[PDB]
C-alpha cells in the first residue's frame, strides 16, 4: 500500500483509541511502509499494552514509537533496502 | 487556614498520577477523601468517576469496619447536584444488611429511616415492592411502621390527609439532619408532592374507569393546567395510559382496543363452563353418601 | 473536494461520516492566507455548525465555538444564528429557532444550504413539540395547542395537518 491509503486506517481506529493532539503520528506515516489491515492493528493494541505497565491512561508520545518497533519487525530494512537504486 | 478549592486542586492533579497500584491500604483510604474535597469544590463529575474505580476493587476485596462506612456516607453526599433518589436507594441495600449484621440495632434505626426515605421518592420500577418487605422489616420501631404503612398506602391514598400526616409525624420528610434536601421546606412539599401524583393516578385508572376531570383535580391537589403536566409525564415515560378530554372535561380509562373483541375477552369464558360439569360430575358421589348415611 | 461531497450528505443525511470533510477543509482554508478570504472561511465555520445540528448533538457544538483550536477566530451574525439554533433544539422551542430568524435574516438566509436546512430544523422542532401533544390523549382544544407551539392559529392548522 501507498502512503496516502494508511491515514483511512490509522485516522479510523485513532477514533476509538484514546489519544492526545500532541501526538506524533504524523511523522511515522512516512515511516510506515509495507502493511495491512491485520498489522496496522496490533500497532494501536500494542499502544495501550506499553501504557498499562508505564501506569499510563491516555496514549502519549512514548507509547507511539515505543510500540511501533514491536508489530513492525519482519525484515531488518522493508524501506527500499539501503540505497542501489 | 481556609482554603478550600485550593486544597482539592492539588490531591486531583497527585494521586491520579501517584500511585502505581502497588500498594492499596493507603491508595483506597486516600481516594475515598479525594471525593470528599470534589463536594466542598462543587464538581460532581470529578467524584463520579472515581466512583467507578476502586468500587468493583473494594468489592472483591474483604469487608472492613472503618473503610465500608465511607462509602455509604460518599454515596448521599454526591446527590446534592444530582437530587436523584432512586439511584441513592440501591446503595444503601449493602448497609442494610451491615448495620443488622455487624453492627447492632443502635444505628441499625436511622439507617432504616433513610433508605425507606428514598423508596418513598421512587418514581417507578419494580423494586419498590421487593423492598416492602424485605428482612428485617416489622422491627416495631415507631419511624418503621409510618413509612412503611405510608408504601401501602399508596394505593388506598385519597391524598385528603396527605398534608396532615406530614405535618403530624415529620421523622424523615420536614424536620431530618441527615439525608436532608432542600434550603430549608420547599423541596419537601415538591419532590414528595410530585411523586404521590404519580402513585395515586396509577391506581386511579385501575379504579375509576370513567372520571371527570373537574373531580380529578381535587383528587389530585391540582388544577386544569397543573393535571395536565403530570399525566403527559407519566404516558411518555410509559407508565400508565388514561383519557384527556379538554373542552368536555372527561377524564376515561380508554381500554385498548388491541384485544379484537373475540380474539382475547371470551378466551376467559373457558373457566366458566369448565367448572360446571367437572366439579358437579365428582359431587355426584359426594350428594349419595351424605344422604345415604 | 470534501465540501462538495458534504453537501450530497444534506440531503441524504448520513452526518456521522459527513464532518470528517467539513473539518478538514476548515483547516486546509485556513492556511492559505491571502489566497482565501474571510467571507470563504466563515462559510466553512457555518457548515460544521449545521451538520452537528442535523446530527442532534449538543455538546459538539459548544466545543466548536468555545475551543479556539475549533473557532480559530471566526465570528460574525449568520455563525451566531448556529449558537441559538442549538439552543433552541436543548429546550425544543420554536421560540428561540424564531428568535434570530429575524435579526439574523440577512446571513442567515443568503445560505442556500443554510435555508434548505432552516425548513427542515423547523419541521424537525416542530414534530418534537406534537410529540409531546400527540402522546397523551388527543381531543385537545386547538387553541391551547398554539399556545404549547408559540406560533399562531392558522400557522398551526397549516403545518400540523402537512404532517
Amino acid at each position: 500500500r501507498d502512503r496516502r491509503e494508511r491515514r483511512l486506517i490509522f485516522g479510523t481506529i485513532a477514533s476509538k483509541m484514546s489519544l492526545a493532539p500532541e501526538a506524533d503520528l504524523d511523522s511515522l506515516i512516512i515511516r510506515n511502509d509495507s502493511l495491512s489491515g491485520a498489522v496496522i492493528a496490533a500497532i494501536m493494541q500494542e499502544a495501550g499494552l506499553r501504557a498499562v505497565r508505564k501506569n499510563r491512561y491516555v496514549i502519549l508520545q512514548s507509547d507511539l514509537e515505543e510500540a511501533y518497533a514491536t508489530q513492525v519487525k519482519t525484515d531488518n530494512t522493508v524501506d527500499k533496502f539501503d540505497f542501489y537504486k | 487556614e481556609g482554603k478550600i478549592d485550593e486544597a482539592a486542586d492539588i490531591l486531583c492533579e497527585l494521586q491520579v498520577e501517584t500511585y502505581g497500584s502497588m500498594e492499596m491500604s493507603e491508595k483506597i483510604q486516600f481516594i475515598l477523601e479525594q471525593m470528599e474535597l470534589s463536594i466542598l469544590k462543587g464538581d460532581y463529575s470529578q467524584a463520579t468517576v472515581l466512583s467507578r474505580k476502586i468500587l468493583k476493587k473494594t468489592f472483591k476485596n474483604p469487608k472492613y469496619e472503618s473503610l465500608k462506612l465511607e462509602y455509604y456516607n460518599l454515596l448521599v453526599k454526591i446527590s446534592l447536584h444530582k437530587r436523584e433518589y432512586l439511584e441513592v436507594a440501591q446503595y444503601l441495600q449493602e448497609i442494610y444488611q451491615t448495620d443488622a449484621i455487624k453492627s447492632d440495632e443502635a444505628k441499625w434505626k436511622p439507617v432504616l429511616s433513610h433508605i425507606v426515605y428514598f423508596l418513598v421518592l421512587s418514581p417507578y420500577g419494580n423494586l419498590q415492592n421487593d423492598l416492602i418487605h424485605k428482612i428485617q422489616n416489622d422491627n416495631n420501631l415507631k419511624k418503621l411502621e409510618s413509612q412503611e404503612s405510608l408504601v401501602k398506602l399508596f394505593t388506598t391514598n385519597e391524598l385528603m390527609r396527605w398534608p396532615i400526616v406530614q405535618k403530624t409525624y415529620e421523622p424523615v420528610l420536614n424536620e431530618d439532619d441527615l439525608a436532608f434536601g432542600g434550603e430549608a421546606n420547599k423541596h419537601h412539599w415538591e419532590d414528595l408532592q410530585k411523586r404521590v401524583i404519580e402513585h395515586n393516578l396509577r391506581v386511579i385508572s385501575e379504579y375509576y374507569s370513567r372520571i371527570t376531570l373537574l373531580r380529578l383535580n381535587e383528587l389530585l391537589d391540582l388544577t386544569e393546567s397543573q393535571t395536565e403536566t403530570y399525566i403527559s409525564d407519566l404516558v411518555n415515560q410509559g407508565i400508565i395510559y388514561a383519557k384527556v378530554n379538554r373542552p368536555a372535561k372527561i377524564v376515561n380509562f380508554e381500554k385498548p382496543k388491541n384485544s379484537s373483541q373475540l380474539l382475547n375477552e371470551w378466551s376467559h369464558n373457558v373457566d366458566e363452563l369448565l367448572e360446571h360439569i367437572e366439579t358437579i360430575g365428582h359431587l355426584i358421589t359426594k350428594e349419595e353418601i351424605m344422604h345415604g348415611l | 473536494l470534501d465540501l462538495m461531497s458534504g453537501i450530497l450528505h444534506c440531503e441524504d443525511k448520513d452526518y456521522k461520516t459527513a464532518f470528517s470533510y467539513f473539518f478538514e477543509s476548515f483547516e486546509s482554508y485556513h492556511n492559505l492566507t491571502t489566497h482565501n478570504s474571510y467571507e470563504k472561511a466563515c462559510q466553512v465555520l457555518k457548515y460544521m455548525l449545521l451538520s452537528k445540528i442535523m446530527l442532534n448533538l449538543i455538546d459538539d457544538v459548544k466545543n466548536i465555538l468555545n475551543a479556539k483550536y475549533t473557532k480559530e477566530t471566526y465570528q460574525s451574525r449568520g455563525i451566531d444564528a448556529m449558537k441559538a439554533v442549538a439552543e433552541a433544539y436543548n429546550n425544543r422551542s420554536l421560540l428561540d429557532f424564531n428568535t434570530a430568524l429575524k435579526q439574523y435574516e440577512k446571513e442567515l438566509m443568503g445560505d442556500e444550504l443554510t435555508r434548505s436546512h432552516f425548513n427542515a430544523l423547523y419541521d424537525t422542532l416542530l414534530e418534537s413539540n406534537l410529540c409531546k401533544i400527540i402522546e397523551p390523549f388527543e381531543c385537545v382544544e386547538i387553541s391551547h395547542i398554539s399556545k404549547i407551539i408559540g406560533l399562531d392559529t392558522q400557522q398551526v392548522e397549516g403545518k400540523l395537518s402537512q404532517m
